[PDB]
Order: structure tokens, then C-alpha cells, then sequence
RNA sequence: CAACGUUGAGUUUGGAACCCUGAACAGACUGCCGGUGAUAAGCCGGAGGAAGGUGAGGAUGACGUCAAGUCAUCAUGCCCCUUAUGCCCUGGGCGACACACGUGCUACAAUGGCCGGGACAAAGGGUCGCGAUCCCGCGAGGGUGAGCUAACCCCAAAAACCCGUCCUCAGUUCGGAUUGCAGGCUGCAACUCGCCUGCAUGAAGCCGGAAUCGCUAGUAAUCGCCGGUCAGCCAUACGGCGGUGAAUU
């Protein structure tokens, strides 16, 4: 089983990863690590003022960080220990089986 | 020339890849400029 | 001839 | 042909070998494997003069780290590169060579620092700033 | 308007207002006097008219004239006037231009012995 | 190989007026639609945005649109 | 050589010489040359055999007189039509949907 | 802006929903099926549904104000409100960014 | 000159976000929309049900976290004596309306109210307070000074208060402001709580900005 | 430059001949930063100059520049309300600069076919003291000496 | 990284040794040495070091000024319209044209233009989407539709540059305006007013008066690539990304 975490803020995502990795390390299944994928980062620029001045611009991004987690062998206890998991409200998880 | 839609340059500037500036090696370019025969 | 010219295109 | 000379001279990939150095400058990265004997410059499975085009300049950057030494006929260089343009890749080659050389014998240090071949050129491209045409270029401007 | 000033660009722009024939002629006269004497230096005359007050907006009936001159060598001659009538305004701007102008002629065109 | 164009309403009007064989003025707004042979000799009044302009259709017209014959811009002189 | 349609390519490569006929651009040029006739040289170095072929081919494509009267009857027709483009031709203002407020100068010089 | 504009937009959305599949259908019909003098009639079907039914007719407006210009799609917000909201931290993941 | 909303200036440093969820770029617009709809609802409700019973209702902020199953609304609030004490506790009475708005398909909603202990160490509340006293046609001097008092006795290191508009119904508008203690606006390490509020008087609008500095 | 002065930059060497001089010339002949092309031009110039004459081009450089190096020029000063042409003397770096420049300009204005040919032609003419680049320097000296009376620092 | 063979590759092995990704951590402080300086802050130098004196760029903009700009983003005091100054629709119009003023792009050629054959990026975006392969077309495109919710697949051709062949001084193989013919695509609809292709057409224009602007290093210059808006676009614009790379104080 591979899980793709994607989330905005960092601490949340690696603590979430930490929960998953320890809750699968406990149930005795082998893990291929929390592999970082390249951070996809989107830029938008906008007009600062409501009118006229074309030069005052505002740059904001959205950074999205991707973690990969490869669990090797899917024990019943492993699948349940990771299906149980409480992952904070700001992370997304994808499960490829 | 960059303003010539009849040239590889001009096509490249106008973002129109067309007869002069072909998409692949199998699309027909203009009739050939191949023969010259200098011997000497 | 613009009528037949038009009919050669479409018909 | 040259691919078999590179492959047969080097079984262990690019990572294993004792003497390796890594150049990077601008967007170009070059990994460098140093070996003993003859002298041959193979870059990405093609010749030095083939690749670098024989712009005297670039070639000279590449060979320069071995001319402070004189090891021109003593070493064999195999590098792989990507990113950027060939000028940069050349510069990179230059640096990675220097690091490899400092890996083989540390005594080389003093020549290489006196020439200044050891430092990472930090100069890179500056980003484009809003309201400006490119970098520091400000649009044509009328006082009236 | 003038021929000796033919080398000069008279640019007359109403901002919020409509320009008449009497404003035309009057502008040509009052700016004409100021410019005509110093014409060798002068280049472009930019006159904008702004009206406010009365029935248009709040506040007194202000009419405000802004002029700008340019010379072959020195840039930026700016003059701003507020008054009752367009006519009054113009008369004022002329009064100011004249002074600044002959101040420039004074500086450079005096063979001023500037030692330093 | 792709159809030319004409407005539906226009097309069927021209059909009816062709069948019943009378020349009647047609007020139309379709400033796009093409003049197809079967409308020739008719008089069509096209919208210029304020007025309808009567135009007599001829052999030459076919292949163009309607709006070429109703100038939209009123300009004579500075 | 003259006889190529009453006009004179002079002392150059054949293609860029052929072009001097109003009616031949680059395409017809290198097509006629490098497809039908097959030979590329200077102009005066053209052997009679080649020259004949050249004339006969170029004679089947339109040329200065025929083209000029072709486009002229085009324009004329449009003007008679009283359509938009006609109006513009007649008036001397640009028809391809280019703005008149500023730069027409090429077509406005007339 | 005017409330009426926003309403115009809404009624457009509705009509386009209603006729959506019909549009795709008549469309593949004129695309796939030959005979010019047939395509007259299927183009006669085409021209029947209201003009306010064509996707081309739609216009995105910032969902908060409704300003017709300057809408970046990801947010459905106009530049200005987007800015304000980025400062009160309502946009998850938004950061004043300097690269 | 213009400053930056000192909120937005420390983002991913000394300040968190408010909406805590994630979405794929396409859904992101929709999700945003949804947050807005409920923040609106929950503001309205409380406004009308507390100002009917005549009290000062600090609604300090609204945090929303979306999880695939349940979406959770955390209301930071200064005095929930007006939301709890009423018979239909704000919890249920709101849970129903908010769950009407967003959707109930694949999303069920939970509301939780949190008591922000020191109400005058929160700018937002304080500003609503001054807003009340000024809506009451108290002179702005008194208002400012009372606010400063309340706050500094409520545990605060620094405060800067600014009020702009037609002050005292006088025809020409102006800008009055008071700094108290220490307010670094440029230090990113400083925990800074800012807020912006608007007031509708007989004479037109009045802006209030409040800066509050809680240490490093 | 009101405050800071300028640090010195590493004087490079031309790859083939290992000269500071030749390198100077290839940098000033450069346009649109194509170094690739500039080297080609300069070397086909060395090749035409070894073609026409059997003398060592390395030396014809030294003659070409010794030939066009001005030791003095003027500068416009504002002194006591009077605008003077005061004959300021020139530093060596500045001399080499000026030199290579007048060379290059007179080389760009030539009637010829290539740039290699032009550059070679003007190197030949300047080494002989026979050309515009030299004449130019002598004019600068003529207009320095006429104004010799206005250098009060003399 | 290496291997097996293939241009479709595989998921087919090992390695984690290079690279890369991204998280944590270390590092630069005039910290050390010498010289200067009232002792002081510092200033010139030297070492080590990838970096040395804000290492380089960015976000950051005090009290205030201009009763600056914006009641057409939003909000709002007051004033005014309320079978109309509000609302629905189809056509027009914002795209006019004696001119003037400002910003840009292309140019005026051999440091070049054309052709043929080779090589090297970055960062982006992409499920009503990006679309390989194959087939029809000289060509835009048309038919087909893998693979891809993206370090996987696609847009994708990087271009300058280089090795060859032609022109070696022309109003030309410069430059490409204008206009005609015949097409393609989007979209109910391309006449006013879209963009793109093929054939033809081949204006001005030989570096530009007075004046005037941008720039101190990865900068200027020069070369292309992407994005947002978006059915399609007027984009040469704006915001970004890398390639090559100066002179001067
Ligand atoms: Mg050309
Ligand atoms: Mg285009
Ligand atoms: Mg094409
Ligand atoms: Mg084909
Ligand atoms: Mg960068
Ligand atoms: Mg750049
Ligand atoms: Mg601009
Ligand atoms: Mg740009
Ligand atoms: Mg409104
Ligand atoms: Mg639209
Ligand atoms: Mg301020
Ligand atoms: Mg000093
Ligand atoms: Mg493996
Ligand atoms: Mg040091
Ligand atoms: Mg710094
Ligand atoms: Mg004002
Ligand atoms: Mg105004
Ligand atoms: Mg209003
Ligand atoms: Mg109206
Ligand atoms: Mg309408
Ligand atoms: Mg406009
Ligand atoms: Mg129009
Ligand atoms: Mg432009
Ligand atoms: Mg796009
Ligand atoms: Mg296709
Ligand atoms: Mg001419
Ligand atoms: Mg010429
Ligand atoms: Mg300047
Ligand atoms: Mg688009």
C-alpha cells in the first residue's frame, strides 16, 4: 500500500506522517519511508490598489507538500491500525492499493 | 526577419508553426532548395 | 460568375 | 565507440568510484569521474571538442584545472552533465574536476586556491521585478 | 496667435470644462505676451483648465489654471493659479510665467560670472 | 465542406416570398447571414442600428454577408 | 535572359532571378526550378534546352499583365458592389480591420 | 455591481443547464453527419434554443462582489477581495511569497 | 505611507490560519465559497439573537477545519453568556442552520464554542466595544481612554488604537490615534493581533484599527 | 561612484596566445555577448595579417596600439564663469581603452567585406602609422596643444 | 546510478555509493591574526572558508505631505430618479480619422539573411483538460486516441550557438508594410471587428534634427520557453523562466 499525503503547512504533514509510520512500525509491517516529493508551488500576482496604479503588485503563493509512504506487507492488523488513524484536518491522504 | 510569417523566424515569433516551421520531420516543407552543382 | 462560384463551394 | 570506452573503463556507475567531484553553476550540474592515465575528455559519451564546440574559451575552462598541475597526460576524465548551457556545464566540469583533484591528493590545495578554482560561482540570474522591463531595466520614461 | 512663436507648441486642454472662442483668443494673448519676449528659449506651452464650485460642486466658484513650460535646455516650468474667472486665472498664470522665465534668462543668459 | 450561414427566420421568409412570387421589402437584422442565390432581385432592408436600408440584391452579391451593404458609421468630414 | 515573359532576370542564380517576374514569389520559383526543370546555375549559363523548358512552364502560370488585370478587376468589382471593402478602397482607408486613428501611413500616403 | 447583472448571470446558468445535453447532441449531429442541405435543418435546430443558452454567453464574476473584470479562477474572487482575505488568513496556504 | 496588515505579514511564522482545510485546486473555489456562506450565517444569527437580548457579544473569530467526514467550526468568543444561557443553546440552533447551508451530503457538521479568557487582550472584541460606546455618542476621547484602561488592566504589553472618520459629526474628517507601551510592527517575531472594524453613525462611517502586542 | 571606488577585476588571458592584450580586444569587439563569434573574427584577422605579411602578429599588436595611444587629451572645465578646454593627461589603462576603441570604430567604418578583413586592414595601417585611428590621435594632440595655455596645473 | 534488450518499453533486477527531492541541523560573528587609530567605535590589509564585512536578490514603506487617486470593485452620510435616471431583448457603439502627444514591436543588412545536418535548459500548466501513435492534407488542420488527477504521461519544437552549401553590397536571398485570391479553427453568429495557413503583392526605410531615457555583474545587450485572463482572441502587453554574456567609474 502506498499513501500520498498532500498538505499546505509542513509541521502538520510530518507529524501526520509520524503517526502513520509509528502506527505501522508498531503493528510490524515494513515501511519504505516517508519519501518527499517535489513541492508544487503556485504563484499569483494581483493589483494592490482598486484603481489606476499598475505597478503595485502583490505576490502570494500556495505551497503544497507531498509525502509518499510505502508500506510493504499489508497485515490485517496493519490495514486496520492505519484505517483507524486520526490524521489532522489539514492533510489529504490518497490510498493506492 | 522576425515579422515574416513566410519564414522559420517569423513563424516562431508569431507562434504559428506552419509550412516553413514544421511540427515533425514528416510534415512537408516548401519545395526543395537542395540542388546546386559546384565542381572545382 | 458569383452564383456558380458559390455553388462549386457548397452545392 | 566512445560509449564502450567509457563503459569498459567504468563498471561501477558514476557513484562508486573513489575519485569524483561535482560541479554546479547556474542551472547546470556536472558529475565528474577522475581516473589515472592517458588523457581523454569524454563528456556525456561524446568528445570534449565535439561537445564544447571548440570554442577555445570553454575548452580552456575545462582543461585549466589540470594546467596548474600539469597532469594533462596523467589523468582521464569522464563526466556527465545536464541543465543550463554548455558554457555553464563547462564551468561546472572545471569545478568538479578541482574537487576530485582535492580528493585524490590534498597537497594540490595551495595551487588551486591561488588560481581560485575552488569556489562556487554564486552569480546566478536575477528575477524580473514588477513594473520593470526585465531585471534592472526600467521602461522608456518621459519627464513630459 | 503668433508666427514668431511658430516654433512653440500651444496645447490647450479643458479638464472638466468646455473651451470657447474667447478663451482661445484670450489664452493666445496672455500667454502670447509672456512667451513672445523670451521666445528663443521657449518650446512647449501646456495649459490645462479646471473649473469647480457654483453648480458643479461644493465650495466657491474656483477656476484654476495650470501651465507648464519647457525650454531647449531647462525643463520644468510649473505655474498653478486659483481665482474667480477663467480670465483672471489666465492673467495670473501669465504674471507668474513671466517672472520664472526671465529668471531663467537671468541665470544662464546673463554671461553671469559664476566663479566656482 | 462546412455550411455557409443564414438566419432561420430570414431563410423561411425568403422561401415564402419566393413561392408566392411577389417582391416585398424584408426588414431584417441578420447582419451576418450570407446571400444565397435563391434571394436575388428581392429588396432587403437591413438594420444599420437606427434605420433600415433598402438594398437591391444582384447576381454579384452572392458569397458575401448582408452587413457589407449597410454602413454603420456616419462620417462625412472634419 | 529576356524572353522569360518580356522581362529580364540578370546575371544571378536562377531562382532569385526568376522571381523578378511579377507573378513569381519564392514558392513558384523553387518549385518550377527544382521540380520540373531540375537544374540550378547562373542565368546566362543556362543552356538552350533548359531555357525552353523554363519558358514553357512559366507560361502556364499567371504573370504581370494577366495578374495585374486580374486583381484590378477584383478591386473594380468590389467598388461597383458598393460593399464595405469597396468603400474603403475607393476612399483610400484600410480594409483589413486595422485602426484608422493612428497608423495608416502606408495606405494614407496615396 | 448592479444586482440585475448578477441576476442576468444566474438566469443564463439555468438556461444552459436546461439545454446542455441538447447542445452536445445537436452538436455531434452536425459534426458527424454529412449532407449540406441536411445540415441546414440541423443548424435550424441549433439556432432555436435561446441565445442565453450558449456556454459562450456565460461570464464569470467574482462570487463575493460580482465585479466582471479581474477574476482569477482558482478562487472565484476578484483581485481586491482576494487580497484582503489573504491578509485575514481565510485562504488556506496563502503566503506573501518572495522567490 | 501604507503598512501591511500585520496579520498577513506573519503567515506561517507567528500566526496560524483560520480555515485549516485542504482541497484540490478545482474544488478550492467551491470550498472557499462554502466557508464564506457559513461564516456569514453564524455572524448574522448571533448578531440578531444577542443584540435582541441587549448585551456585548464578542465573536472573536471563526476557525473552520474541513475533514472528509465532519466539518468543524470553532468559535472563539469572549462572553458566551448570551449564546449558552438562552434555551436553544447556540450549539443546536446553529448546527441546524449551518448544516442547512453547506450541504448534507458526505458532510455532517460539528460546532464547538471556545471561551477566550481575556476578552480585552483581544483587539476584535475591544473594537466592537469602542464601536458601541461611540455609537452611543460618547466623545471619542473618553472612549479611547476607557479602552486603554480596560485593556492594560486586562494584561497587555502594548496597544495602538486608531480611529478615522468624521469625528464628533464635525464636517471635516480626521485621524486620531494613540500609542501605548511598545508596538513593533516590523518585527516578525512579535505576536501581533490586529483587527479592522467599521461603524455606521448618523454622520457616516468610522474606521477603527487596533494593534495589540503580546510579546516575543 | 560618489562614495565607493572601484576594485580591480582579474585580467584574463586570451586562450590561444595567453595575452592580456588580445583578450582586451576580443572583449571590446564583442556584441550581444556572442564570444563564440568574436573569437572567430579576431583569429581570422590574425590569419589575414599573417597572410599579407610574414612579420609576427603578436608584435603588430604592440605597434598598432603604441601607434594610437594618446598620452594627453582635453577635458571641459568650468573655471571662473569661463568654460575652458583644459588639457588633462591620460592614465595608462585609459590609454589602452581609447586606443582599442578608435581602432575598433575605424574598423567598423571600413569599406570592406568582412569584419576580419577590416580589423586586419586597420591593424596593418595603424602599425604603419598610416591610418584614421592614428590621425584621430594626432588631432586630439593638435587640439590639446592649441589649448595648452589653459592648463594652469602645468 | 549501473545492467538486459527496445524504441512502446518493462516495473525486470541489484545499488543508496553520484545526483536530485525536502525535512532537520551546522556555518559568517569584524569571530581570529597584523597594521592603523584618543583606549573607543571603527577604517586598510591577511588567513582560513563555498561564501567577509548589509555575501546576493525579495517581502518589508515612521510621524506625515500632496484638502493626490478611487462614491465604477466593496462600504457608506446626504442629495436626487422612481410607468423612469430602474428592468428585458436584438442590432449598433466603446474598433470612426485632417492631425498631435506617449509606450512598444520589427527593421535599415554580412557581428548578417537562406538552407541542410547536429548539441545543451529552466520553470511552469494540464480530467468539459493536456493530448503521444497512426492515417488524410503542400499547409494550417481533419480522422484515430495511448498515457496522465502528474518528479510517472502530454504541451515540447527550446532558440541563439556550431559544422557544411549559397548570396560578398544592391533598396538585394535586406526589410517585410499594404492588398487580392484560395482556405483552416473557435463559436448560434467572424461584414462592421477574431486568429491561423497556402499562392501572389513587395511601401517606406541605408542608423535618424533639436532634445531625451535605461543601465555598476550575472547587470546591459541579445536568444527563445511558459503562465494567468480564456469558447477564440487584438499578447509585440503584463507576470514569470532560463541560454549567451560585456565595457566604464
Ligand atoms: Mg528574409
Ligand atoms: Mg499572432
Ligand atoms: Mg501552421
Ligand atoms: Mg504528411
Ligand atoms: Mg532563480
Ligand atoms: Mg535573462
Ligand atoms: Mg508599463
Ligand atoms: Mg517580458
Ligand atoms: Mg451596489
Ligand atoms: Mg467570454
Ligand atoms: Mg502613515
Ligand atoms: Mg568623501
Ligand atoms: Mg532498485
Ligand atoms: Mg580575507
Ligand atoms: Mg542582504
Ligand atoms: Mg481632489
Ligand atoms: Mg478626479
Ligand atoms: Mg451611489
Ligand atoms: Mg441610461
Ligand atoms: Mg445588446
Ligand atoms: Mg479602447
Ligand atoms: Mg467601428
Ligand atoms: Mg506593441
Ligand atoms: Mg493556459
Ligand atoms: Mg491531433
Ligand atoms: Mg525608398
Ligand atoms: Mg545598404
Ligand atoms: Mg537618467
Ligand atoms: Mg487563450
Amino acid at each position: 500500500i502506498r499513501i500520498k499525503l498532500r498538505s499546505y503547512w509542513v509541521p502538520l504533514i510530518e507529524d501526520s506522517c509520524k503517526q502513520i509510520m509509528d502506527a505501522a512500525r508498531t503493528t510490524n509491517a515494513k515501511i519504505m519511508g516517508p519519501v518527499p516529493l517535489p513541492t508544487k508551488k503556485r504563484i499569483y500576482c494581483v493589483l494592490k490598489s482598486p484603481h489606476v496604479h499598475k505597478d503595485a503588485r502583490f505576490h502570494f503563493e500556495i505551497r503544497t507538500h507531498q509525502r509518499l509512504i510505502d508500506i510493504l506487507y499489508p497485515t490485517a492488523q496493519t490495514i486496520d491500525s492505519l484505517m483507524q488513524l486520526d490524521l489532522p484536518a489539514g492533510v489529504d491522504v490518497e490510498v493506492k492499493l | 526577419g522576425r515579422g515574416d510569417r513566410k519564414t522559420a523566424k517569423g513563424k516562431r515569433f508569431n507562434h504559428s508553426f506552419g509550412n516553413a516551421r514544421p511540427k515533425n520531420k514528416n510534415k512537408g516543407r516548401g519545395p526543395p532548395k537542395a540542388p546546386i552543382f559546384p565542381k572545382g | 460568375d458569383q452564383v456558380e462560384k458559390f455553388r462549386k463551394k457548397y452545392g | 565507440d566512445l560509449e564502450k570506452f567509457v563503459k569498459s573503463r567504468l563498471p561501477g556507475g558514476f557513484a562508486a568510484q573513489t575519485v569524483i567531484g561535482t560541479g554546479r553553476r547556474k542551472c547546470a550540474i556536472a558529475r565528474v569521474v577522475l581516473q589515472e592515465g592517458t588523457g581523454k575528455f569524454i563528456i556525456n559519451y561524446r568528445d570534449a571538442k565535439e561537445y564544447l564546440q571548440g570554442n577555445p574559451l570553454w575548452l580552456q575552462y575545462v582543461k585549466t584545472p589540470l594546467a596548474t598541475l600539469g597532469y594533462e597526460t596523467n589523468y582521464d576524465v569522464f563526466v556527465k552533465a545536464h541543465g543550463g548551457g554548455l558554457s555553464g556545464q563547462a564551468q561546472a566540469i572545471s569545478l568538479g574536476v578541482a574537487r576530485a583533484l582535492l580528493k585524490v591528493s590534498a597537497s594540490h590545495r595551495a595551487p588551486l586556491k591561488q588560481e581560485g578554482l575552488l569556489t562556487r560561482d554564486s552569480r546566478i540570474v536575477e528575477r524580473k521585478k514588477p513594473g520593470l522591463k526585465k531585471a534592472r531595466k526600467a521602461p522608456q520614461f518621459s519627464k513630459r | 496667435w503668433d508666427g514668431p512663436l511658430s516654433s512653440v507648441k500651444l496645447i490647450l486642454q479643458g479638464r472638466n470644462l468646455e473651451v470657447s472662442d474667447n478663451v482661445r483668443s484670450h489664452v493666445e494673448d496672455k500667454v502670447g505676451k509672456s512667451v513672445a519676449k523670451h521666445s528663443h528659449l521657449v518650446r512647449e506651452v501646456d495649459v490645462r483648465l479646471s473649473a469647480r464650485g457654483g453648480d458643479l460642486s461644493k465650495g466657491p466658484k474656483l477656476r484654476r489654471c495650470e501651465v507648464t513650460l519647457f525650454t531647449k535646455r531647462h525643463g520644468v516650468i510649473r505655474a498653478e493659479e486659483d481665482a474667480e474667472s477663467l480670465y483672471s486665472s489666465i492673467d495670473l498664470v501669465s504674471s507668474i510665467i513671466q517672472r520664472k522665465l526671465r529668471k531663467i534668462k537671468d541665470k544662464v543668459s546673463d554671461h553671469g560670472r559664476h566663479m566656482k | 465542406k462546412k455550411n455557409p450561414f443564414v438566419a432561420n427566420h430570414l431563410l423561411r421568409k425568403i422561401e415564402k416570398l419566393n413561392k408566392k412570387a411577389e417582391k416585398e421589402i424584408i426588414v431584417t437584422w441578420s447582419r451576418a447571414s450570407t446571400i444565397i442565390p435563391t434571394m436575388i432581385g428581392h429588396t432587403i432592408a437591413i438594420h444599420n442600428g437606427r434605420e433600415h436600408l433598402p438594398i437591391y440584391i444582384t447576381d454579384r452579391m452572392v458569397g458575401h454577408k448582408l452587413g457589407e451593404f449597410a454602413p454603420t458609421l456616419n462620417f462625412r468630414g472634419h | 535572359v529576356r524572353v522569360g515573359n518580356v522581362e529580364i532576370p540578370n546575371n544571378k542564380r536562377v531562382e532569385y532571378s526568376l522571381q523578378y517576374i511579377h507573378g513569381i514569389g519564392r514558392s513558384r520559383a523553387r518549385q518550377i526550378l527544382c521540380d520540373l526543370t531540375l537544374e540550378n546555375k547562373l542565368t546566362k549559363e543556362l543552356s538552350e534546352d533548359e531555357l525552353l523548358q523554363v519558358r514553357d512552364e512559366v507560361t502556364k502560370y499567371m504573370i504581370e499583365g494577366d495578374l495585374r488585370r486580374f486583381n484590378a478587376i477584383a478591386i473594380r468589382r468590389l467598388k461597383e458592389i458598393q460593399c464595405y471593402r469597396g468603400v474603403r478602397h475607393i476612399q483610400g482607408l484600410p480594409c483589413r480591420g486595422q485602426r484608422t486613428k493612428n497608423n495608416c501611413r502606408t495606405l494614407k500616403r496615396g | 455591481a448592479r444586482k440585475s447583472l448578477i441576476q442576468r448571470e444566474k438566469k443564463r446558468r439555468n438556461l444552459e443547464q436546461k439545454y446542455h445535453l441538447i447542445r452536445r447532441s445537436s452538436k455531434q449531429e452536425i459534426r458527424k453527419v454529412t449532407s449540406l442541405s441536411d445540415k441546414w435543418e440541423i443548424h435550424g435546430k441549433l439556432q432555436s434554443p435561446p441565445r442565453n443558452s450558449a456556454p459562450a454567453r456565460l461570464h464569470r464574476r467574482c462570487f463575493l462582489t460580482g465585479r466582471p473584470r479581474a477574476n482569477i479562477r482558482d478562487f472565484g474572487l476578484s483581485g481586491h477581495i482576494l487580497r484582503e482575505m489573504v491578509h485575514t488568513c481565510l485562504l488556506p496556504g496563502a503566503t506573501r511569497s518572495s522567490w | 505611507g501604507q503598512k501591511i496588515n500585520p496579520l498577513g505579514f506573519r503567515l506561517g511564522t507567528t500566526q496560524s490560519h483560520y480555515s485549516l482545510w485542504f482541497s484540490q485546486p478545482k474544488n478550492y473555489a467551491e470550498g472557499l465559497q462554502e466557508d464564506q456562506k457559513i461564516r456569514d450565517c453564524i455572524k448574522n444569527y448571533v448578531q440578531k439573537n444577542t443584540k435582541t437580548s441587549s448585551g456585548v457579544e464578542g465573536i472573536a473569530r471563526i476557525e473552520i477545519q474541513k475533514r472528509i467526514d465532519l466539518i468543524q467550526v470553532i468559535i472563539h468568543m469572549g462572553f458566551p453568556k448570551l449564546l449558552i444561557e438562552n434555551r436553544p443553546q447556540g450549539v443546536e440552533d446553529l448546527k441546524i442552520n449551518v448544516q442547512k447551508e453547506l450541504n448534507c451530503v458526505n458532510r455532517k457538521l460539528n460546532i464547538a464554542i471556545t471561551r477566550i479568557a481575556k476578552p480585552y487582550g483581544d483587539p476584535n472584541i475591544l473594537a466592537e466595544f469602542i464601536a458601541g460606546q461611540l455609537k452611543s455618542r460618547v466623545s471619542f476621547r473618553k472612549a479611547m481612554k476607557k479602552a486603554i484602561e480596560l485593556t492594560e488592566q486586562a494584561d497587555t504589553k502594548g496597544i495602538q488604537i486608531q480611529i478615522a472618520g468624521r469625528i464628533d459629526g464635525k464636517e471635516i474628517a480626521r485621524i486620531e490615534w494613540i500609542r501605548e507601551g511598545r508596538v513593533p510592527l516590523q518585527t516578525i517575531r512579535a505576536k501581533i493581533d490586529y483587527c479592522a472594524y467599521t461603524v455606521r453613525t448618523i454622520y457616516g462611517v468610522l474606521g477603527i484599527k487596533i494593534w495589540i502586542f503580546m510579546g516575543e | 561612484s560618489r562614495r565607493g571606488t572601484v576594485e580591480e577585476k582579474t585580467a584574463k588571458s586570451d586562450p590561444i596566445y595567453r595575452n592580456r592584450l588580445v583578450n582586451m580586444l576580443v572583449n571590446r569587439i564583442l556584441k550581444h555577448g556572442k564570444k563564440s563569434l568574436a573569437y572567430q573574427i579576431l583569429y581570422r584577422a590574425v590569419k589575414k595579417i599573417q597572410q599579407k605579411t610574414e612579420t609576427n602578429p603578436l608584435s603588430v599588436l604592440r605597434q598598432a596600439i603604441r601607434g594610437v595611444t594618446p598620452d594627453i587629451a582635453v577635458k571641459a572645465r568650468r573655471v571662473g564663469g569661463s568654460t575652458h578646454q583644459v588639457p588633462i593627461e591620460i592614465g595608462s589603462t585609459q590609454g589602452k581603452a581609447l586606443a582599442i576603441r578608435w581602432l575598433l570604430g575605424a574598423a567598423r567604418k571600413r569599406p570592406g567585406r568582412n569584419m576580419a578583413f577590416k580589423l586586419s586592414s586597420e591593424l596593418v595601417d595603424a602599425a604603419k602609422g598610416s591610418g584614421d585611428a592614428v590621425r584621430k590621435k594626432e588631432e586630439t594632440h593638435r587640439m590639446a596643444e592649441a589649448n595648452r595655455a589653459f592648463a594652469h596645473f602645468r
